């Protein structure tokens, strides 16, 4: 306490300010490159780029307009540009500058030359448990810190995580964060990951991020999803069953965790019934963590990706490349 | 899917979706399939996730694990709910007399006769619907603790897990297999008893206010007394055991060694020996059976003690209404039963309930093992001076090695001094203190002594994986498995049963083979996998699997073959505990090319069992005589008084019929007594028989099916039976002196007492086919279980290294579900018998009630006093009956194993042999026809190996054999087989030896003189080897004789015929288990004083009974002969 409620209440402070005054177009597409493309995504496009007066690579995103208004996603890419030029958290992506074209909208974002760490677990297969307790104490820090800022990440899965040289995770993605206080309605996301209480179509809560935390740790340790079905309909049908199978080299103590995080009933949820993250940041199973080294990072990485350079994109997937009044404040 | 999910509220309450299964039963045999799908809240893994939970909720908390911290939150609601009911249901029997008090008092009477009856309507209803969910709830527990052992009993490691013994875990799991079970319907009586207590007191000091303490102290001292006389009991039972333990190693040494006695003719030495050991046995049992007498006898005498002092300080200062009579003999009948039986049930129950609770609890805390951080992704496993323990002696000396991807390194060395633990270390089943040995984490075992689980070959190498085509067809083909396939009985799909048992050596190796080649693994450990196959075999192997197949990618074998060794990539020779030669190929073949080339239930059994002495029928008659005199004599001084202070008094001996009719001291003794003279005269009468069995009788019988009826029957004999055939006949007794008491006294009575006895008899008879028939069923579901954990306890190492835990696991939750539905179904069927039996005594005491409220003083109290009470030793009757029909099965297989029919010059001739090891078997002799001549030797030649044994038994008629023998000019018809079987000596393979004494080992019947003993004994050169044992000759040989060595039981049994003086000795395989100084000592011996015998020696080998004048040439179904050997060796051996 005391530091840790300081802190949290200096960060909503300088927030505040951050979202009171947004900037919108920061740069033009004319100081850039074309050297790769680091991924599509859901609808888009993302190239790996260079500054050309400075040198530094930052990566760029690319969106289409009628894509946008033909999707009816308008009113969350716009949130998330302010969510982005607002946060300020060592987890999180760090935007540059924004660019806004007639044909269409880009923005410049740090780089993380890890490589996505869906690919790092399909690989391997699964982790540790301390490996999994490294990842899943970020994770909870920055949960920790986002609904602190009352908003609603709402959207964590594998593939949306990446790793930095130093090996810590850095969280990107926000196209789907929302700043809600109070109870949301709107129905998006990922089948995986949907809790039980979307999956009703009701009122979510800040608890719903929480079945996202409680699958991933799961996925994570197990290298299967602890829930999975052939269709997503039958998948719906297994989500509102609530059983799941642990494997037999599980933990007694993850195991306890685990069934706390994933209870259908929300009142009983763990992280929402009275401590908020106080019960599962003083859980057992989180008892061997340095969490002020952690903020820090002044704990050693049991996995380092191999860097090769800025320019390296080794670790990155290789294929191909690429050659009005809706929108006003970008 | 279960009939209790559709079913009214009535029906569930009444018990009536049980008929239609006591509806098909009673008129059909029971099918399996035919048992009802069991409840969805039922299933083990229902049961198993929640008790799990709640006990890593329990772990994770707080640092005080207490188990039954995890049951209570999750069974304490319903317990309680349940515990509630049977309260109230106990409170209304309590309260119920308060309304017989004032019914006395005679218009407002049939009011509250109508009430009296309502109490015994609510009782009904109120009582065993609780009991049953009381019951369920004992079986979910016991589901749920049983998963919850199993689920732990796969997460052990080997440094704790070959510390138990595999006893430990058996005797544990059915200790308490149906104890907990039932364990619960006295759970609650901890607190209604108390509650129970007070509440009486306070009543009946409502009507005496001067002497309450009286009574309770004197049922509290009967009580102690009780308690204390147990302790007594177990004393006896404790001394008692151990002769148990030393008589039965006997009886079952005799049962393994039946053939040698048979030879010897040793029976009526063994029926002394036996006699001997049993009648001690007995005096014991006879002590502990009459301590149980008293004990039982207590009871029923303190009924009207424990009211007579209560009555009697308060009866001499003032008179007393007879009101304050008939009230306090139930008060005081209610208070002796809820003081004196149920609540040390209650606290028994308790304590043995919470030492298994801790029990569990101890060992679900016991040492895990932990997976390696693995399945991610390996280089060339690599291990860096790994050191460790096989139990302080490094059984590693800093081990190091690095095999690249698709080398086939060879570990070679002594077996199991170094290789396999070197292989269990890299599994990771070990874990090595020093030293990091990585590995990409797949890693298939083959152990040298393969493990089948039960099932089809199929399903022993699918392992709960597809049937691909190619690759089973290619490791059908490579293993030398194709060709077992097309010798297989389905050839495709062959079951093949429980052990393996009915599969080779080769064929169990090929098994191996086949389960490690199937999983697709980095690294495929197969150790020790061509040690039980054909030269030819292990090449075309290594040319098909593992230099061809399991060659192309990492494979780690150990073999000590040196043509094995040469195509491997690296060599490590370990000896000693250490890595004596390393490196690769060449390297380590030319480091030293000298070190290299050194290297390499029916009333027919009734009348049986009373019949067997004619004591017990003179007993039983004086026990009626008495019982019918005393009755009488009752209902005449009854009629003659109702029709000073103690002519009232004498009401008191009456009104309670336990007292009344009580068994006296002088007339339980006899019963018990008798019971037990029974007993011992049907042991030794089945043993005698079992003992004259002809051989082809017993071969149908399986050796661990005999000493059973040894070890179970006789037991359950002695000590269950007497004491509830006691207790029934007491208790039938009782009730039938009381309704004919009442009866007489009303002749109405009859007309409604005929109609209830007739109901009783059909009830119990319907309900008797179903409730036996679901008995037999649950008792043969019950073995999977049991077999299935031994299985999977020997596989555990295969099991674990494969990581295929979950498929067990649902297996032995499908053999739990399945002995589920039956203990649960008969449950249910005994709960609904229970309810309908009070139902019908319920509408008999209404209509007894009526009748004698609509028609004195005396008449309708007495009348009412034995009809409230007469209910609790009805229902132990009918229990008590149905114990004794559930015991009869010992006594049944006991008469159906004694009725058993009996089997019926030097020179010899034999001629006819027809011989088979049953009646119409193959042929084991086709008319062979051989002549003894005098003392000459005549070789065992010809069909060695095809199998001797056969006809050196028949030449003793030791089996199924027919013909014509002629020996010393005596047919084999004449002369009686214990004359006859006493003149031809043998030599068996196993030599038999008493376990005692060596005058008694060597002279069974002891009919020879010391001194010509020990003047035999050295003249058989055995005299220096006695010379070394204890004392002189009284060195009792324990453990049926394992001191002396192979050889010198051979010398002890030539000597011992030697002192028979048998005119013949049949010796056979004398060199196969003598040593050679042994095997020299012997043929000197027999050379030396055996001259004169007409001696067959039996050998394998031809040089070894080339030495014998004749040659009795064998062959299939012919016995060939050659006399000489110029002839012998050219024809019979070429
Ligand atoms: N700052 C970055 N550094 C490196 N790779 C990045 C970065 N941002 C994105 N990427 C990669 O580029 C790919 C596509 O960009 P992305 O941010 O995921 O767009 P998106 O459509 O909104 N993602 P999603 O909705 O989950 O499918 C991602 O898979 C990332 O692996
Ligand atoms: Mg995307
Ligand atoms: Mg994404």
């Amino acid at each position: 306490q005391e530091s840790v409620k300081e802190f949290l209440a200096k960060a909503k402070e300088d927030f505040l300010k951050k979202w009171e005054n947004p900037a919108q177009n920061t740069a033009h597409l004319d100081q850039f490159e074309r050297i790769k493309t680091l991924g599509t995504g859901s609808f888009g496009r993302v190239m790996l780029v260079k500054h050309m007066e400075t040198g530094n690579h930052y990566a760029m995103k690319i969106l289409d307009k009628q894509k946008v208004v033909k999707l009816k996603q308008i009113e969350h890419t716009l949130n998330e540009k302010r969510i982005l030029q607002a946060v300020n958290f060592p987890f999180l992506v760090k935007l540059e500058f924004s660019f806004k074209d007639n044909s269409n909208l880009y923005m410049v974002m740090e780089y993380v030359p890890g490589g996505e760490m869906f690919s790092h677990l399909r690989r391997i297969g699964r982790f540790s448990e301390p490996h999994a307790r490294f990842y899943a104490a970020q994770i909870v820090l920055t949960f920790e810190y986002l609904h602190s800022l009352d908003l609603i990440y709402r959207d964590l899965k594998p593939e949306n995580l990446l790793i930095d040289q130093q090996g810590y995770i850095q969280v990107t993605d926000f196209g789907f964060a929302k700043r809600v206080k109070g109870r949301t309605w709107t129905l998006c996301g990922t089948p995986e990951y949907l809790a039980p209480e979307i999956i009703l179509s009701k009122g979510y809560n800040k608890a719903v991020d929480w079945w996202a935390l409680g699958v991933l740790i799961y996925e994570m340790a197990a290298g299967y999803p602890p829930f999975f079905a052939d269709q997503p309909i039958q998948i719906y049908e297994k989500i509102v069953s609530g059983k799941v199978r642990f494997p037999s080299h599980f933990s007694s103590d993850l195991k306890d965790l685990l069934r706390n995080l994933l209870q259908v009933d929300l009142t009983k949820r763990f992280g929402n019934l009275k401590n908020g993250v106080n019960d599962i940041k003083n859980h057992k199973w989180f008892a061997t963590t340095d969490w002020i080294a952690i903020y820090q990072r002044k704990v050693e990485a049991p996995f380092i990706p191999k860097f090769k350079g800025p320019g390296d994109t080794s670790n990155f997937d290789d294929y191909e490349e690429e050659e009005g009044k809706e929108f006003s404040e970008f | 899917r279960s009939p209790l999910e559709k079913a009214s509220v009535v029906s569930k309450l009444f018990f009536s979706w049980t008929r239609p299964i006591l509806r098909k039963g009673y008129r059909q045999r029971l099918e399996l399939s035919d048992i009802y799908q069991i409840p969805s809240v039922d299933s083990a893994d229902n049961l198993s996730e929640k008790l799990e939970r709640e006990w890593d909720r329990e772990l994770a908390s707080k640092k005080n694990p207490k188990l039954i911290n995890a049951l209570r939150r999750c069974f304490f609601w319903r317990f309680m709910f349940y515990g509630i009911f049977l309260y109230l249901g106990e409170v209304t029997k309590a309260v119920q007399p308060l309304l017989l008090g004032r019914i006395i008092a005679s218009s407002i009477a049939i009011y509250l006769g109508i009430g009296l009856c309502l109490l015994f309507i609510v009782r009904t209803l109120l009582l065993h619907p609780a009991i049953f969910g009381l019951h369920h709830i004992g079986m979910q527990m016991r589901i749920a603790m049983f998963s919850l052992i199993y689920k732990k009993t796969l997460k052990l490691s080997s440094r704790v897990l070959d510390k138990i013994s595999i006893g430990q875990l058996v005797s544990l799991l059915s200790n308490n297999l149906n104890k907990f079970d039932e364990g619960l319907a006295l759970a609650h009586f901890v607190w209604i008893a108390p509650l129970q207590v007070a509440l009486l007191m306070g009543l009946i000091w409502e009507l005496l206010q001067a002497s309450a303490f009286c009574g309770l102290g004197f049922l509290i001292v009967l009580a102690l007394f009780q308690a204390g006389l147990g302790r007594m009991m177990m004393k006896y039972r404790d001394q008692r055991a151990g002769k148990i333990s030393e008589r039965l190693v006997i009886t079952s040494e005799m049962i393994e060694n039946i053939q040698s006695v048979k030879a010897y003719c040793w029976e009526e030495a063994m029926e002394k020996m036996i006699e001997n050991l049993r009648q001690t046995e007995l005096k014991l049992t006879r002590k502990a059976a009459y301590v149980r007498y008293f004990n039982s006898s207590a009871f029923f005498f303190s009924g009207f003690f424990v009211v007579f002092l209560s009555v009697l300080p308060y009866a001499l200062i003032k008179g007393i209404i007879l009101r304050k009579i008939f009230t306090t003999i139930s008060f005081c009948i209610v208070l002796r039963m809820a003081v004196t039986r149920q609540f040390p049930w209650a606290v028994q129950t308790w304590y043995d309930s919470l030492g298994a609770i801790n029990k569990i609890q101890d060992f679900l805390q016991k040492q895990e093992y932990k997976t390696l951080e693995y399945n991610l992704t390996t280089t060339e496993v690599v291990m860096e001076n790994v050191t460790a323990f096989w139990e302080g002696t490094p059984v590693l000396k800093d081990i190091n090695f690095k095999i690249e991807r698709g080398q086939l390194l060879a570990v070679a060395g002594s077996t199991g001094a170094g290789k396999t633990s070197l292989l269990m270390v890299i599994m990771g089943e070990l874990e090595p203190s020093e030293g990091k040995i990585k590995h990409s984490g797949r890693i298939s075992f083959c152990s040298q002594f393969s493990w089948i689980m039960p099932g089809t070959i199929k399903e022993n190498i699918i392992f709960g994986v597809s049937y691909d085509e190619y690759r089973y067809r290619s490791v059908i083909k490579a293993c030398q498995l194709e060709e077992d396939i097309s010798k297989f009985a389905e050839k495709d799909n062959i079951v093949l049963g429980e052990g393996g048992i009915t599969l080779s050596g080769g064929q169990r190796a090929r098994i191996s083979l086949a389960r490690a080649v199937y999983k697709d693994a980095d690294l495929y450990l197969l150790d020790s996998p061509f040690g039980y196959l054909d030269v030819l075999t292990e090449k075309e192997i290594f040319e098909s699997c593992v230099c061809k197949l399991m060659a192309n990618k990492t494979r780690i074998l150990v073999t000590s073959k040196m043509e094995h060794l040469k195509k491997a990539d690296k060599i490590l020779i370990l000896h000693e505990g250490s890595s004596y030669f390393y490196g690769t190929f060449s390297e380590l073949q030319n480091l030293q090319p000298d070190f290299s080339s050194k290297l390499m239930t029916t009333w027919n059994t009734y009348l049986r069992y009373i019949t067997v002495h004619k004591s017990l029928i003179f007993v039983l008659i004086w026990c009626l005589v008495i019982f019918l005199a005393e009755v009488a004599a009752s209902l005449v001084v009854l009629w003659l008084l109702g029709n000073t202070s103690s002519y009232y008094v004498f009401y008191i001996y009456v009104g309670v019929a336990d007292t009344l009719l009580a068994m006296g001291f002088f007339r339980g003794l006899p019963l018990v007594h008798t019971l037990i003279t029974v007993s011992k005269i049907l042991h030794h009468k089945m043993l005698h028989s079992v003992l004259q069995a002809p051989m082809s009788t017993l071969n149908t019988l399986k050796a661990g099916g005999i000493l059973n009826r040894f070890s179970k029957d006789i037991a359950i004999l002695d000590d269950l039976l007497p004491l509830t055939i006691f207790d029934f006949i007491q208790l039938l007794l009782i009730v039938i002196g009381a309704i004919a008491v009442v009866a007489v006294l009303q002749p109405y009575i009859f007309v409604a007492t005929v109609p209830v006895i007739v109901a009783f008899i059909m009830l119990r008879a319907y309900f008797l086919q179903t409730s036996q028939q679901l008995k037999q069923l649950e008792s043969e579901g019950r073995s999977p279980i049991f077999t299935h954990l031994v299985t999977s306890l020997k596989g555990l190492w295969t099991l674990r290294a494969f990581g295929r835990q979950p498929y067990f696991e649902t297996l032995f939750h499908k053999a739990l579900n399945l002995h589920t539905a039956n203990w649960f179904l008969y449950l249910s069927t005994l709960r609904w018998f229970q309810m309908r039996i009070e139902m019908i005594f319920v509408i008999f005491f209404i209509a007894v009630t009526f009748i004698s409220i609509l028609t004195g003083e005396g008449r309708v109290g007495i009348i009412l006093t034995l009809a409230m009470n007469i209910m609790s030793t009805l229902q132990w009757a009918v229990n008590s009956s149905i114990d004794v029909d559930s015991l009869m099965r010992s006594v049944s297989r006991v008469f159906k194993f004694i009725d058993m029919p009996t089997e019926g010059g030097g020179q010899m001739t034999v001629k006819d042999l027809t011989a088979k090891y049953t009646e119409g078997g193959n042929a084991i002799l086709e008319n062979i026809s051989f002549s003894i001549s005098p003392g000459q030797r005549v070789g065992l030649l010809g069909r060695t190996g095809s199998g001797k044994s056969t006809l050196l038994s028949a030449f003793l008629r030791l089996l199924n054999t027919e013909g014509e023998i002629q020996i010393d000019g005596v047919s084999w018809d004449s002369i009686t087989l214990q004359q006859w079987r006493k003149a031809f000596g043998v030599i068996p393979q196993k030599v038999f030896i008493f376990s005692g004494t060596f005058r008694k080992n060597l002279d069974p019947y002891e009919q020879w003189s010391d001194q010509e003993i020990w003047k035999v004994a050295d003249e058989v050169g055995l005299r220096s080897v006695i010379e070394q044992f204890p004392g002189k000759l009284d060195f009792v040989l324990v453990d049926g004789g394992c001191v002396l060595s192979h050889g010198h039981k051979q010398l002890m049994c030539l000597a011992r015929s030697v002192l028979s003086k048998a005119k013949i000795l049949l010796l056979d395989e004398p060199s196969a288990h003598l040593d050679p100084v042994t095997y020299q000592i012997i043929r000197r011996t027999l050379k030396q004083a055996f001259a004169d015998c007409t001696v067959i020696l039996c050998e394998h080998r031809i040089e070894a009974m080339l030495e014998c004048q004749q040659f009795l040439v064998i062959e299939e179904n012919k016995v060939r002969q050659y006399d000489s050997i110029q002839k012998l060796l050219n024809e019979r051996s070429l």
